[PDB]
């Protein structure tokens, strides 16, 4: 019968790992940067498009950064449509939670209910797990700003300062060296920057092959303002840094 | 009987491919060449009218598609596949929006429940990917003109112009030195033709070459009159004399 | 070989080796004997137990007041298959008032057991039954095999060392079948037959088990001093 | 839907899945609980792979199932929250049919009912995960401490470790704690919990995490430097 | 729950000392209107057997369908159908009334009264009634709607108990049964003077007679019969 | 792969001999019966001595009338008990009086091969059901996953199973009391036992028709030792 | 029917009347309207019969598979609540049971009334069914916490034969038990019409009443 | 509209010796005013002894005997042919009738037959399964008019030893199962007087250690 050509998606090696989780990982480290970057007043999410064209209509274009709700965006690294079907889900629980109990949703919250559906594709249904991880950036009046992330396995844990996708390993370096705990957004801004510059696979980062976003109370009074930045303020923010 | 099938056939490889999408996209490969420009006041997609015998009449089989009054549709790759997506993508219109919102979806939004329904077959449970590229064109109020690639993956890029299939390489780099930010539709209808023209081997007609534009609305397509905001669908399927027309000032 | 994995598929000659696996079962099983006259109807049957200190596992099942089977090969299979017996048999008499035909009860096990051959995830039935019984057309005996294949004898028998008592049979077919009103001389020609398939082992007080349908006589069994009588 | 039997025996009576899992739980963190006199207290490790974390918000090892009853664990953790959630409702479910909150006993056999459901239910794979479940039974004073396992089994212990090199720290305990006196207050309690992880830590900074729980719901969770006091009281005293 | 449309009316039977006699007129009636007047309601299972239906015809021809189902099922893989292991009517019967009990307890009944009648194997008279409600019972005599209200007392001076049916010779018990269904025509407003009557003997079989007529009727009494009270012209 | 419901050439289902493999692995488990009641004992193998050893819970309570022992994955074992005792008192409820030993066995073996591709695999334990009732008096039944059970005079099930069932074969007779059976169980549990057989390793229970089914304590269980110390040491 | 209930010093009392209608034919004159759940629990009934045991019956099994799980016997807290959930999945079908669960636990004696709605109530005293307002009467005049075993169950026999009097579909007989932490003890089955005699001598009550 | 009920008449009576139990009814059939049958049996000999009838709306009433006869045959089956006591039987029969607790078999039932101590035993139903244990039961049509007499007859009420004056009741001494079934047929002929229901015939089963027995008596047929 049909037994003869599953793959069995959902099973641990001898070592105890799960080989399909292990493999979507694989995956996720060719995929284009993306950092994040927690201050005391906002947080930064940057990250790179992958190997782009001159024809390729960036400013309509989104592959890396999307929007959750006002106080909540996450950075995206692996393949993208698996991505949009779990940032869909995520902007729907948001909603629920806004019309349940009339209060925008924690950021822990939305990120444990996405990690538990990662967990579930793991465990049973005997298909492939999303090859995808995520980086979450948000605000709420418990915690302040928070940074998350969460990768294939369902496994989520919190960062003052994270990478995903290729080079994690040269980017989690450059930023623990760098990185302080008095921190100002602005600092951050160059610090997310500096590092793709110098783990990138391109020859020179340009305005072009990025994505930049910033959530900032830097909003009039006691709010907070979510900021995906147009390819001319990337070009202007890497000028001011002094990168081009 | 019964879908005993429930798990996937699409899976991570210890390298940490996807294997039968890869294989999806060499599909594609083979695929004959389709392309899309995109202009400042239209768009434009084209593809090849590859007849698979003389005694075939190549007008029943239609390889650039409407989707929507305002948006079309062409590809690379598996016809059969093709097919089925744009049944599946013309109803989708209707059922997700028209039917909730009264109107019809914004090129962005039908290409991302079209790429919706394609990464779906690179997960469920019993399928294999869809086994096409697509390029779909279209304009809406508030986006202007668009047009966007869709993958066997469910991966989507809006470009400003582009070709897929079996001479996509050495098209997409003619397309690089025509196109510019200030292109009228004849002047990417013209390019179009040029680009196209490298990719086939025998004869190049009005017959032989479909080609359709996203541009001006055409009230005298629309099929009634006496409703102002009504003014007719953007999506307009050439002739075959109005092509010939152009490969004379060619 | 490569076409034994699972009961969907068939051999290169036609061959189906699950059920053929299912059949070797029935083989490693305790023998088991089965005959009838014109009047009466007998089983008899040789239990085995598992040391000194177990009981003797149960070969025969009552399914009505006018029928029943005995066993050999896998015990819960035949639990499954003779509580179908019993609730076919049931509703028959609840729903026409009528005494299910014992040829009937046969073709629905066949139907049942086949079902079992024919799908992907089940298996076939690891047990062959007797059944024996006394309906409107007198007395009757019936060969049940997990292939599907039913067979009304005059006698027969089933298991290890099976063949002796079978050839016994085929013997003293003339004899048995016109012991007609004596079910004491037809229970005795039961316990000859088996005792042809006996080494080492002879039968005991609590090894033995015997059950008899009739024209005036419900199905019932025989066990402990009630067979020492045929002994 | 998918009903593939995943768990299964094998020619040498193995589950192997069952066992494969428990070498997940090898690789997990440790995880160590101590019982007193008259409290329980819960020990877990923090790999220090893992800098920059911000750890307010990194969900922490120890989880409270109750208000007097709590749950560590070794092994993969995405897996955890699934029994965690599960725990959680049926605490709230007992509370509600029965109007008692569950013993300890009671919740760790859910647990581990659970977690055996899911070695011979069709389409699914065991949890990777091994639990120490803690607490006090309401209205009574002596301690519960039971341990559970992907297999299902559980049973209760007066001190036990899980996850990576539990088998040394285990071997420290078997020699270092004794039954007819088990620590009598709380400082002897969190001082041969925190000296058995300084057996396999690393470094005793924020690589260790101490909860403490005792009767009546009274559940806290010690702080950096309360922690830190310990652990320069232990080295202090070893150079000698 | 629905309502009766078109309707057949009283069916008679009784036993005699070798058999059993059933009979109904060949009317489907549509309220007051006597719109069918063709319509048998006796039908013949084998030749041991025959049900009588009254109440709805529709869910008539819903039942006399089950029976032919019913004996072509019973040749299915039975060598013996048309001897030892044939249909009897107490297997008919039963099965009837299985289904007549079940359709009431899912409260959408078949809306009618049947009688089975017939002989048994060992020759043994069978005679069952059944209804919508799933009511069953035996009598020596057996009759539905008006029947049981004109047709029963008339039946039982011949055969009171069970003492008397040996005593009954089928002369007798027929001309019993048509005297019944003469009386029936007078007294009965959706009654037809044209009927059927079905005889299952154990030694001369199944003797079925169709298109019988009430005769010898009394009506010459009614010229005399003047006004309602005080008129004498 | 192969199907879980597959039958061997020798006629045997590979899943249900696989499973008779793991129970052998299991803790020994002994019952006896007689006509003063019948007496359970286990060993309950603790893995460590922190490991506190009366949580071992290896012998179980069905019914008043009717114990249990386990060996093998002794996790397998909670849903089977909770369905004897669920038939246990349902069939209490139907019928207002105690179920028979013999009928309670068989509605525990009704579960072992509903298995297939429903749970996903046999039970992967063995389980001694002993008990009394009025029909047929004190009773020991011995439950496979193959879904057959024997009733026994005497059985061991376990890891030192063939060795303490030959030792059965010798010392069981239909005469035996009820402290004889006791010190037998003993006898033999330390016999076939790694570690050295007391009353925190080891644990008695028994079924009789007065009292009905009782857990030994470890004080009992400890004179019950010393006494079969002292009678071993008399000749 | 009639049946009381009340806690006191040495555990509590239930008393209950006998009779069973069928709208104004009397059914049955001897009807046991307490169940033994067990040793330590006893069930009340008022209302439909059929409800009344069935559900009370299922209630036993429910609380003796609770024993044999947890190795302790159940609270009449606990017991009370899964008869009141039960109800609950009947919400509005029609069922009709009136019932008070009495017991002695860890926290001393118990007694929870319950009723078909759902309704789950704690307290020192109940009384249900169509001559429950007569044998309040009594009860609340003469009810302490300080009443010897003697008087509380005099009390609660004398509450019923008020009832049994006055209420037309109340009557029979008078059924008595005691709850203790030792277990609930049975005090026999009291003819009425016996009883009624006999208290109105001893007593001097119903002097309205000629005899 | 369609009503799913009938009433079917007869009347059913119940009594329990010292070492024996007899269950009676009368053999009419009746609907309205009509006579169905004058003789149909309406008590059954069930098997293990037991003797049961459901009185009151037929097709429910054998439904329910039916599914009773079938529940002894799946009890000897399930439990290696073990006998059912009459206490059993009672207790299977009220999950029988709760079943159908929202569409009730609308009948009155009544078992008798021996204890497991040899006495005699009568169980008593209502239509939704409510059962107890008596000495004296009769249901269906005339129960009203039957049950004061046995109240009278068999447990002595109202009735007091001559001298005495109220003081020193009727000693309860046990009945013979002759004098049963005088009881038992002058019990049938007065309701049959009275109540236009009852007739026909007298059908009554006896019930002791060596079996079960029956007695018929003819009945008034007007
Ligand atoms: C007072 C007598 C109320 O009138 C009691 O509540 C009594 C409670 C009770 C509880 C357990 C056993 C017996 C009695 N209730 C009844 O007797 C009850 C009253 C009644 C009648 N129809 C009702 C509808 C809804 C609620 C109550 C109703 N009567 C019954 O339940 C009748 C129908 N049952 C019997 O009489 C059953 N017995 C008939 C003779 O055979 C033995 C069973
Ligand atoms: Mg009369």
């Amino acid at each position: 019968g049909s037994r003869r050509y599953d793959s069995r998606t959902t099973i641990f090696s001898p070592e105890g790992r799960l080989y399909q989780v292990e493999y979507a990982l694989e995956s996720i480290s060719h995929a284009g940067t993306a950092i994040g970057i927690m201050a005391s007043d906002g947080i930064v999410l940057a990250a790179e498009r992958k190997v782009t064209s001159t024809l390729l209509e960036q400013d309509t274009s989104t592959e890396k950064l999307y929007k959750l709700n006002d106080k909540i965006a996450v950075a995206v690294a692996g393949l993208t449509a698996d991505a949009e079907i779990l940032i869909n889900t995520a902007r729907i629980h948001a909603q629920n939670y806004l019309k349940t109990y009339n209060e925008d949703i924690p950021v822990e919250i939305l990120v444990r209910r996405l990690s538990d559906i990662k967990q579930g594709y793991t465990q049973h249904g005997g298909l492939r797990p999303f090859g995808v991880s995520f980086i979450y950036a948000g605000y709420d009046d418990r915690y302040g700003y928070q940074l998350y992330t969460s990768n294939p396995s369902g496994n989520y844990t919190g960062w003052k300062a994270i990478s995903v996708g290729a080079n994690t390993s040269a980017a989690q370096t450059l930023l623990q060296m760098d990185y302080k705990d008095d921190m100002k957004v602005d600092d951050a801004i160059e610090l997310a920057l500096k590092t793709l510059s110098k783990t990138t696979d391109s020859s020179a980062l340009t305005y072009d092959r990025l994505e930049f976003a910033t959530i900032r109370k830097g909003a009039n009074d006691g709010e907070v303002y979510q900021k995906i930045f147009k390819p001319q303020e990337i070009k202007d923010i890497l000028v001011k840094t002094g990168i081009t | 009987m019964t879908d005993r099938y429930s798990f996937s056939l699409t899976t991570f490889s210890p390298s940490g491919k996807l294997g039968q999408i890869d294989y999806a996209l060499t599909a594609v490969k083979q695929g004959v060449t389709s392309l899309g420009i995109k202009a400042t006041n239209g768009v434009v997609i084209a593809t090849e009218k590859k007849s698979s015998s003389p005694l075939a009449m190549s007008e029943t089989l239609s390889k650039v598609s409407l989707l929507t009054p305002d948006i079309g549709a062409v590809y690379s790759g598996m016809g059969p596949d093709y097919r089925v997506l744009v049944d599946k993508s013309r109803k989708v219109a209707h059922t997700s929006y028209k039917r909730i919102y009264g109107e019809y979806p914004p090129t962005k939004l039908l290409v991302s429940e079209v790429a919706k329904i394609m990464q779906e077959a690179t997960q469920s449970g019993g399928v294999r990917p869809f086994g096409v590229s697509l390029l779909i064109a279209g304009h809406d109020e508030f986006n202007g003109f668009s047009l966007y690639q869709v993958d066997p993956s469910g991966s989507y890029f809006p470009w400003k112009a582009t070709a897929i299939g079996k001479g996509s390489v050495a098209a997409k780099t003619f397309l690089e030195k025509r196109w510019n930010d200030e292109l009228e539709l004849e002047d990417a209808i013209h390019i179009a033709l040029l680009t196209l023209k490298e990719s086939v081997e025998g004869e190049f007609n009005g017959d032989t070459i479909e080609l359709a534009i996203i541009g001006d609305e055409n009230p005298d397509l629309l099929g009634y009159t006496g409703i102002p905001t009504d003014k007719g669908p953007r999506f307009r399927k050439l002739t075959s004399q109005e092509i010939n027309d152009r490969l004379e000032a060619l | 070989n490569n076409y034994d994995g699972d009961t969907v598929t068939f051999s290169p000659t036609g061959r189906l080796f699950q059920v053929e696996y299912a059949l070797e079962a029935i083989k490693q099983g305790s023998v088991t004997v089965g005959l009838r006259s014109n009047t009466h109807a007998v089983l008899v049957a040789l239990k085995r137990n598992a040391d000194e200190l177990s009981s003797y596992q149960k070969k025969i099942i009552k399914c009505d007041e006018h029928m029943g089977l005995s066993l050999a090969g896998l015990a819960p299979d035949a639990r499954v298959l003779s509580n179908y017996l019993r609730q076919q048999c049931n509703y028959s008499s609840l729903v026409f008032n009528r005494k299910l035909a014992v040829e009937r009860a046969g073709h629905l096990l066949c139907d049942k057991a086949q079902k079992n051959t024919q799908s992907y995830g089940g298996r076939p039935y690891g047990v062959g039954l007797l059944i024996i019984g006394y309906d409107k057309s007198g007395a009757h005996l019936l060969e049940f095999q997990p292939s599907g294949n039913v067979t009304e004898l005059y006698g027969t028998a089933i298991g290890a060392r099976s063949q002796g008592a079978k050839t016994y049979l085929e013997r003293t077919l003339d004899t048995f079948i016109k012991i007609d009103g004596n079910p004491d001389e037809l229970i005795k020609a039961g316990v000859e037959a088996i005792s042809q398939s006996l080494r080492d082992e002879s039968l005991t007080v609590d090894n033995l088990s015997i059950a008899i349908v009739g024209k005036d006589t419900p199905f019932t069994i025989y066990d402990g001093e009630a067979v020492a009588k045929y002994i | 839907g998918y009903d593939r039997a995943l768990s299964i025996f094998s020619p040498d009576g193995h589950i192997f899945q069952v066992e494969y899992a428990l070498e997940a739980v090898k690789r997990g963190t440790c995880a160590v609980g101590v019982k007193g006199k008259n409290c329980v207290v819960l020990g877990c490790e923090r790999r220090s792979t893992l800098k920059l974390q911000d750890t307010r918000i990194t969900p922490s090892k120890v989880s409270k199932i109750d208000s007097h009853v709590v749950l560590s664990f070794s092994g993969l953790n995405a897996d955890s929250r699934i029994l965690i959630e599960k725990a959680r409702v049926e605490a709230q479910s007992h509370r509600l049919t029965l109007e008692d909150p569950v013993t300890v006993e009671y919740l760790t056999r859910y647990v581990a009912g659970v977690q055996q459901r899911y070695t011979q239910s069709g389409g699914v794979r065991p949890f990777g995960v091994s639990t120490l479940i803690a607490g006090f039974d309401p209205r009574d004073d002596e301690p519960k401490l039971y341990q559970t396992e992907p297999s299902g089994i559980y049973s209760s212990w007066s001190a036990q470790t899980i996850g990576r090199n539990s088998k040394t720290v285990r071997e420290f305990l078997e020699k270092n704690y004794d039954r007819k006196e088990p620590p009598a207050t709380v400082e002897e309690c969190v001082k041969l919990t925190v000296r058995s992880l300084l057996e396999v830590v690393q470094t005793g900074a924020k690589n260790i995490e101490i909860t403490v729980v005792k009767p009546d719901s009274d559940i806290v969770a010690l702080s950096s430097e309360e922690i830190n006091q310990y652990v320069t009281q232990i080295e202090q005293e070893k150079q000698e | 729950t629905q309502q009766p449309i078109v309707t057949g009316t009283s069916v008679i039977s009784m036993k005699y000392d070798n058999g059993v006699i059933i009979a109904a007129d060949n009317l489907g009636s549509y309220g007051s209107l006597l719109r069918f007047n063709g319509v048998e309601r006796l039908i013949p299972v084998g030749d041991n057997t025959v049900v009588g239906i009254s109440g709805d015809i529709s869910d008539m021809q819903h039942i006399e369908r089950l029976l032919k189902d019913l004996v072509t099922e019973n040749a299915y893989d039975n060598p013996l159908a048309d001897a030892e292991e044939a249909l009897e009517p107490s297997y008919i019967f039963e099965y009837l009334a299985t289904v007549m009990y079940q359709r009431r307890s899912k409260m959408n009944p078949l809306w009618n009264a049947i009688i089975v009648a017939g002989v048994q194997s060992n020759g043994d008279q069978f005679l069952r009634y059944v209804n919508l409600l799933g009511v069953t019972y035996s009598s020596p005599t057996l009759a539905t709607g008006f029947g049981a209200h004109m047709a029963n007392p008339l039946l039982r001076k011949v055969v009171d108990r069970e003492s008397d049916i040996p005593k009954t010779t089928v002369q007798v018990a027929e001309e019993a049964i048509v005297n019944a269904m003469r009386v029936l025509y007078y007294r009965d407003a959706r009654s037809s003077r044209n009927f059927s009557l079905a005889i299952i003997d154990k030694n001369t079989g199944l003797t079925f007679k169709k298109n019988l007529q009430v005769e010898n009727m009394k009506w010459d009494f009614a010229k005399d019969i003047k006004g309602y009270g005080t008129q004498k012209i | 792969d192969r199907g879980v419901s597959t039958f061997s050439p020798e006629g045997r289902l590979f899943q249900v001999e696989y499973s008779l493999e793991a129970i052998k692995l299991g803790s020994t488990a002994i019952g006896i019966a007689t006509k003063e009641g019948v007496v359970l004992g286990v060993e309950k193998r603790a893995t460590s001595p922190l490991l506190e050893s009366d949580s071992i819970e290896k012998i179980v309570e069905i019914d008043r009338h009717i114990g249990c022992a386990m060996s093998g994955l002794t996790a397998d074992a909670r849903s089977m008990i909770e369905h004897a005792r669920t038939a246990a008192v349902t069939h209490n409820l139907y019928y207002d009086e105690d179920i028979n030993v013999e009928s309670l066995t068989q509605s525990v073996c009704d579960l072992a091969l509903r298995f297939g591709e429903l749970m996903s695999r046999p039970f992967g334990v063995a389980l001694l059901i002993a008990g009394h009732d009025a029909d047929d008096g004190y009773q020991l039944f011995h439950a496979e996953p193959s879904g057959t059970f024997y009733r026994y005079n005497a059985k061991a099930i376990g890891s030192g199973s063939e060795g303490a069932q030959a030792e059965l074969l010798n010392e069981w007779h239909s005469s035996l009391t009820l402290k004889e059976a006791e010190l037998l169980v003993l006898k033999i549990l330390k016999q076939v036992m790694e570690e050295k057989l007391d009353e925190n390793n080891a644990q008695l229970s028994c079924i009789t028709k007065q009292d009905g089914f009782k857990i030994y304590d470890n004080e009992k269980t400890a004179e019950l030792i010393k006494e079969l110390k002292e009678k071993e040491a008399a000749e | 029917t009639t049946t009381l209930a009340f806690k006191f010093q040495h555990g509590v009392i239930a008393a209950v009347d006998s009779r069973a209608s069928a709208g104004s034919y009397i059914s049955a004159l001897r009807m046991n309207k307490v169940i033994e759940i067990n040793p330590y629990l006893l069930g009340t009934m008022s209302g439909c019969a059929a409800d009344c045991q069935y559900w009370e019956r299922l209630l036993a099994k429910e609380c003796r598979l609770y024993y044999l799980r947890n190795g302790e016997r159940i609270s009449v807290s606990a017991a009370s609540k899964l008869l009141s959930n039960m109800m609950c999945q009947y919400r509005g079908m029609g069922l009709s049971m009136g019932s008070m669960i009495c017991g002695w636990d860890k926290k001393g004696p118990g007694l929870y009334y319950v009723d078909e709605h759902g309704t789950r109530l704690s307290g020192n005293m109940f009384s249900t069914g169509s001559g429950n307002t007569y044998a309040y009467g009594v009860l609340d005049s003469n009810y302490k916490w300080d009443l010897s075993v003697e008087d509380a169950l005099y009390l609660g026999k004398r509450s019923i034969l008020a009832a049994a009097h006055r209420d037309a579909y109340s009557g029979g007989s008078v059924n008595l038990y005691h709850v203790t932490e030792d277990g609930w003890i049975y005090h026999g089955n009291h003819d009425v019409g016996e009883l009624f005699w006999k208290v109105k001598e001893e007593e001097g009550s119903f002097n309205n009443v000629i005899g | 509209q369609f009503n799913p009920y009938g009433d079917n008449g007869g009347t059913i009576l119940g009594i329990a010796g010292e070492d024996f139990a007899v269950l009676a009814g009368d053999t009419r059939n009746i609907t309205d005013y009509s006579i169905n049958s004058r003789y149909e049996p309406k008590v059954f000999d069930c098997g293990d002894n037991i003797v049961m009838s459901a009185n009151g709306f037929a097709a429910d009433g054998d439904a329910l005997v039916k599914r009773f006869k079938n529940s002894v045959k799946w009890y000897h089956f399930d439990h290696n042919d073990k006998k059912l006591s009459i206490n059993s039987a009672a207790r299977n029969i009220q999950h029988l009738l709760y079943s159908r607790r929202f569409f009730p078999y609308y009948v009155y039932n009544i078992i008798a037959g021996l204890d497991e101590d040899g006495k005699g035993a009568v169980y008593s139903f209502d239509p939704v399964g409510s059962y107890q244990r008596e000495q004296c039961r009769a249901g269906g049509a005339a129960a009203s008019l039957i049950m004061p007499f046995l109240d009278n007859q068999v447990n002595f009420k109202n009735q007091y030893e001559p001298g005495t004056n109220g003081k020193v009741k009727k000693p309860l001494k046990y009945l013979s199962v002759e004098e049963v079934i005088k009881l038992v047929r002058d019990s049938f002929t007065s309701a049959t007087e009275r109540h236009i229901q009852v007739g026909d015939g007298l059908e009554i089963l006896i019930v002791t250690k060596d079996g079960v027995r029956k007695e018929f008596y003819e009945l008034k047929r007007d």
